[PDB]
């Protein structure tokens, strides 16, 4: 068996590691080869996924090694169906991003010409670390590639982007990092429970080993001490993960970064702290889990409502999207949390629609303010007349995060809101009221930037707004098409999603209540 | 054979088409457009006479195309039951729709993006003919949003006007609050029945309890308010005129207010055993019905006066689908012959406006029943259906909604009676004046505008609806053949008898005639002012939209602008704030460290010396701390 996950995560790294040592000269050759290497990547994914079979086991193609036998922790890597959903999701947005920001490190100066070598290098690193973490089985492995991707990132934001870009990266790179360290605190702790639990042979890290332990009753843990690995753990996913409210370092970074680099954080790189929540949390602290549910479960609530609240509050287009975006994984967490196989299921499925609906949103949206030079809503209007399928296609991605049952994302939100009224009903109409307060930040934006008389230097001017251009049109139909297959046809993608959620849930000895009547 | 998904799949595919060819369709989009609408119709008609041609229960049609939702017990399966209630709401829809394609072909002619307007028409009737035809209520919800999102692009039209892109921005809001009503619904169905399907739920609509199943139905309650567009959520109408005339034909005709009517009937089942739902929805239906007469005795414009008509009537519609399976039937029918000859009034007023330049405002009318001879029939026979003279179509469906509502007995039964025989006079008074102003009195016209009669490709499909709101009311009301044909999916609750039958026939009769001649003499006998008159509070009130849209920007969007500024400066300042302060806090410490490294090697000396804690900690740890 080759060791398809393996070469799926090192592909990326490789190729980023060729792209930066290309001489200064080859800047067009080396975007090409790094969109190469992303659809190769895309290819590898691919094969995975065409492999994978939902109804075998829970894990598949499982690949061990010793890596540090030192610290209990060995190089194992496998895919489920709620890592294969966002390895699929990473795999076929990174090609995308590439072929975004196609032209966006040009106006970048220095660096010995390697500007464009040093984006797309730093892109396909993101997505190597992203990947690796998403397969990784092994605990401490999943923390030293999760804590990783930031650096790249880091770079990524802070070179290139905008004049804020030195304070956004500084945000970014540390809100996480703190977020990081304090996981550190509880790996190590965990690490120290499991070498004083006659379970394991020693210390481990060995993710199944250690929730098979758990699950079976054997690797029995101090309740308080449990609590407080969980609350580590969870603290760092909720600063990856935009949970409110440690959101704050989100919107900045958004902003100031290139729309490109942004989306793969929001849609992408983000995604792994709820994923990690999902995995780690639930199956390795099942108590602790449920203990603190109603605490997180309102903090999601919270900043679902929130966000959106937020997001009719700003002034700025991309830190409006920014808001939506920390909505959105308000609504994942939700999901997750409400340990129901509707809300679950729901959740990652919304995880792989919003990751492509704020892809589409976010692009198009950087688009429109490459085109003119300042991200102001009232900076725009009537956009329609000049750019109809700019403003075509911003409709459809809006349309796509407004939940429209003809897109994916609904049928995901659908989907958790529903998990949430099995358990927590009050949190379900909470939530559900973001129905509404995305019409209003969508449908209010569009109507100050797409419509209305062309505003001055719109249509005219030295920086008219000209038509997406056929690369853009590239990096968005794809999005789209991905929106409408998924918001028609989700099943292909729930059948994948439904069993690992099963055996999350058979994990945690959690179940769907039963219907009352 | 022709699966019944086809027609869902008939318009829709077109749009695509029309949306994703773009210019290169441009010349000739409509052409398809029309076509496939046309197609639609057909492919209702076949499926229609193949339910005729059947019999019990083989005359109602379920296909499941796919397993959709397969998620633990949800199991959602994607299907249709296209059953005696669909097969009507299919028809109208279908003829409707096709009527005003046709009719947008010459009205959409000097109008450029006429194939995205047609685009956006298709993707209209392939989601309202998911709407009507789902067979589980998650299916129903696609079909809901999508309608809310058709209507929003349709309104939002001309979207250099700004107007325009408000009014489609407020109906999609509202619409949606009436979706988060529905799935609230939703939500509570699967919590306590687990199934969304209606076979599924009807079959255990019987167990919950009376408050949940009250719960349901008020949520369900709540989202036809958002398509209905009844109170609270009736404001939306108003500006949505703002879009072209066919998109209002359409949308109030049949299709989107039609959605709250059919999302009642449908759940029909649900509010039988919810008597305090029910009860809710007559309140609603009353009070709409009440809102909207009032209003449009007020409206000045010629599409304000319409919409608030078509809320008045579709407010007849919620209070006799309230009544129970006693007003079921009722509902549909007046809802068919609504569609029928609102449809025919909205084209003629489109005719009437394209003439006029575009002219909106009643007072430059008059005198427009000579020189606009065939839209003025055909809107005359609209009229007479709306007002409900005998021979019309509209008479006899109000008539027994009408009779229903006294008929449901005691104090419930005589307010909801004396509701809507006020309702039915306020309708004649308004339609009166709206005629009036419209068609007689001086020409009362301006800038030596030219009106010219409507084309033969607008024209024919007003007289069409002129002769549906001429002869629906008869074909279906007279021997009870839309009763006989609900009975089967619609609960029969045959009669009562509550009144001589003849009775109410000569009070509704009586009513429209005091208002007849109240309107005359205001405007007909008295000539009309081309200036908005002074009058009492009322009055104002009433050209103020009874103040209601006021109530929601004092309420909700001032109210919503406090709470996001109260949010935006808790981030800034509150959440932002935490870091900020430990960001600073670890900045003054570093400084006061940093003061510590003096620079003299005695003060480091004096530090080491500081090994004294280090002697007395080592010591004292043996002094038990
Ligand atoms: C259970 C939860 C229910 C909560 C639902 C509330 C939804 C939000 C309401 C406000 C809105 O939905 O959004 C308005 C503004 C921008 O409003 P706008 O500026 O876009 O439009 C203005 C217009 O200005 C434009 O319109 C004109 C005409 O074209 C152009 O001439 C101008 O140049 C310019 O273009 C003009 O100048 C202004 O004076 C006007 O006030 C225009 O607004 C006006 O709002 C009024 C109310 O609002 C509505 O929705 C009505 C429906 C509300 C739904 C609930 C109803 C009751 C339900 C009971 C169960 C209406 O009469 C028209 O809706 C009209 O449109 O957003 C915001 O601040 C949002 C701030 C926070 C919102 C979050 C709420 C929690």
């Amino acid at each position: 068996t080759f060791p398809w996950l393996t070469v799926l995560w090192a592909v990326p790294v490789v190729g980023a590691a060729v792209v930066i040592l290309l001489p200064a000269a080859q800047q067009v050759l080396a975007k090409w080869l790094a969109l190469a290497v992303s659809v190769l990547t895309l290819a590898v994914t691919a094969v995975v996924a065409i492999g994978f079979d939902p109804a075998a086991a829970q894990y598949q193609f499982v690949e061990s090694h010793r890596w540090i036998p030192s610290f209990g922790t060995g190089y194992i890597l496998g895919v489920d169906g709620i890592a294969l959903a966002l390895v699929v999701l990473t795999a076929v947005l990174v090609p995308l991003l590439i072929i975004a920001g196609w032209n966006d490190a040009s106006r970048q100066t220095g660096l010995a010409g390697r500007s464009v070598q040093a984006y797309l290098a730093l892109t396909l690193a993101v997505e190597g670390m992203v990947l690796m973490s998403l397969v990784a089985l092994d605990i401490l492995l999943f923390y030293v590639f999760f804590e990783a991707m930031l650096i790249p990132m880091y770079f990524l934001i802070g070179g290139f982007g905008g004049e804020n870009r030195s304070r956004a990266a500084v945000k970014f790179l540390l809100y996480n990092l703190f977020g990081g360290l304090i996981m550190l605190a509880a790996v190590i702790g965990l690490y120290v429970v499991t070498a004083g639990s006659d379970a394991f042979a020693a210390g481990t890290f060995d993710f199944r080993e250690i929730v098979a332990a758990v699950s079976s009753g054997e690797f029995a843990v101090n309740p308080a001490i449990m609590n407080f690995l969980f609350l580590g753990f969870m603290f760092a996913f909720a600063v990856k993960a935009p949970l409110w409210p440690f959101h704050r370092w989100l919107p900045d970074a958004a902003v100031e970064a290139t729309p490109a680099s942004a989306v793969l954080m929001m849609a992408v790189m983000d995604k792994v702290g709820t994923f990690g929540m999902l995995r780690y949390c639930l199956q390795l602290f099942p108590d602790a889990s449920t203990y603190f549910r109603p605490v997180v479960i309102t903090l999601a609530a919270i900043g679902i409502v929130y966000g959106a609240v937020l997001a009719i509050g700003q002034t700025d287009v991309m830190r409006l999207i920014a808001y939506t975006s920390i909505s959105h994984f308000g609504f994942i967490i939700l999901g997750i949390f409400v340990m129901t196989s509707q809300g679950q299921s729901g959740s990652t499925l919304y995880m792989i629609n919003h990751g492509i609906s704020t892809a589409a949103l976010f692009l198009i949206a950087g688009f429109l303010v490459s085109r003119r030079g300042s991200r102001l809503i009232d900076s725009y209007g009537g956009v329609q007349k000049v750019a109809p399928v700019l403003a075509g296609t911003f409709l459809v991605a809006g349309l796509a995060t407004l939940s429209l049952p003809g897109l994916a994302p609904f049928i995901s939100e659908f989907l958790v809101l529903i998990g949430t009224f099995t358990r927590y009903p009050v949190v379900a109409v909470f939530a559900a009221t973001a129905l509404v307060l995305s019409a209003v930040y969508i449908l209010w934006t569009y109507q100050r930037m797409m419509t209305g008389p062309v505003r001055d230097g719109i249509g005219d001017g030295d920086r008219p707004v000209r038509d997406l251009v056929p690369r853009e049109l590239v990096v968005v139909a794809p999005l789209l098409a991905l929106l409408l297959v998924l918001g028609i046809y989700p099943k292909p993608a729930l059948d994948v999603i439904n069993p690992a959620v099963e055996h999350t849930l058979t994990t945690i000895g959690q179940t769907d209540p039963e219907p009352t009547v | 054979w022709l699966p019944v998904w086809l027609l869902i799949a008939l318009p829709a595919a077109g749009a695509t088409i029309l949306l994703l060819a773009g210019r290169r369709s441009d010349r000739w989009g409509h052409l398809l457009g029309c076509a496939m609408s046309l197609a639609a119709f057909a492919v209702g008609t076949v499926l229609f006479a193949g339910m005729l041609g059947r019999s019990g229960e083989e005359r109602a049609v379920h296909e499941a195309l796919f397993s959709w939702v397969p998620v633990g017990g949800l199991q959602v399966d994607f299907g249709l039951q296209l059953d005696q209630l669909s097969v009507c709401f299919v028809l109208l829809i279908t003829g409707v729709g096709s009527l005003i394609h046709i009719y947008s072909i010459g009205y959409m002619a000097e109008d450029p993006d006429r194939r995205r307007f047609f685009a956006y028409l298709n993707l209209f009737l392939a989601a309202m003919l998911l709407l009507v035809l789902a067979d589980n209520y998650l299916g129903l919800y696609a079909g809901w949003e999508g309608v809310g999102l058709a209507s929003y692009l349709l309104i939002g039209f001309w979207s250099h006007k700004p107007s325009a892109a408000t009014a489609a921005k407020k109906a999609f809001v509202v619409n949606r609050v009436g979706d988060m009503g529905l799935a609230i619904a939703l939500m509570i169905m699967f919590a306590t029945i687990g199934s969304i399907s209606f076979a599924g739920v009807f079959a255990a609509a019987p167990g919950l309890s009376e408050a949940t199943l009250s719960a349901i139905g008020l949520l369900l309650l709540l989202g036809a308010c958002g398509k209905s567009a009844q109170v609270p959520l009736q404001s939306w109408l108003g500006d949505a005129m703002e879009g072209p005339t066919p998109v209002s034909a359409l949308i109030h005709a049949a299709t989107m207010v039609t959605a709250g009517v059919y999302l009642i009937v449908r759940s029909g089942p649900i509010f039988d055993l919810a008597p305090t739902a029910q009860t809710g929805v007559v309140i609603v239906g009353a009070v709409t019905l009440l809102f909207g007469a009032i209003i449009g005795c007020a409206k000045d414009d010629i599409k304000k006066a319409l919409a608030a008509s078509t809320m008045s009537q579709i407010g007849y519609m919620v209070l006799a689908a309230g009544l129970g399976p006693a007003g079921y039937a009722f509902a549909i029918m007046h809802l068919l012959t609504h569609g029928f000859f609102k449809a025919g009034l909205f084209l003629g007023a489109g005719s009437v406006m394209h003439a006029m330049n575009d002219e909106v405002n009643m007072r430059r009318y008059g005198g427009l029943r000579k020189v606009l001879p065939v839209t003025f029939a055909t809107f005359g026979l609209g009229y007479l259906a709306i007002i409900g003279v005998p021979p019309l179509a509209g008479f006899f469906s109000k008539d027994g909604i009408i009779e229903a509502a006294l008929g449901a007995g005691g104090a419930r039964g005589v307010i909801l009676g004396g509701a809507a025989i006020l309702g039915a006079g306020i309708t004649a008074f308004y339609m009166t004046r709206v005629m009036l102003m419209t068609f007689f009195g001086e020409k009362r016209w301006a800038a030596n505008s030219h009106p010219h009669e409507a084309p033969a490709v607008m024209t024919w499909p007003m007289i069409l609806l002129a002769v549906g709101s001429v002869v629906s009311g008869g074909a279906l009301a007279i021997g009870g053949t839309l009763s006989h044909w609900l009975e089967p999916v619609v609960g029969t609750h045959e009669a009562h008898h509550a009144v001589p039958v003849w009775v109410v026939t000569a009070i509704v009769l009586a009513v429209v005639a005091v208002g007849i001649a109240v309107a005359y003499r205001m405007y007909a006998r008295q000539a009309v002012p081309e200036e908005v008159p002074e009058g009492s509070a009322l009055t104002v009130a009433a050209r103020r939209d009874l103040y209601g849209d006021a109530f929601n920007e004092a309420v909700f969007m001032r109210g919503g602008q406090t709470l996001t500024a109260a949010m935006v400066t808790v981030d800034d300042k509150a959440v932002d704030g935490t870091a900020g302060g430990l960001a600073a806090l670890v900045s003054r410490t570093s400084d006061a460290l940093r003061q510590v490294q003096t620079g003299f090697a005695r003060s480091y000396a004096l530090s080491m010396l500081g090994g004294s804690a280090l002697v007395v900690a080592a010591i004292l740890a043996v002094q038990l701390w």
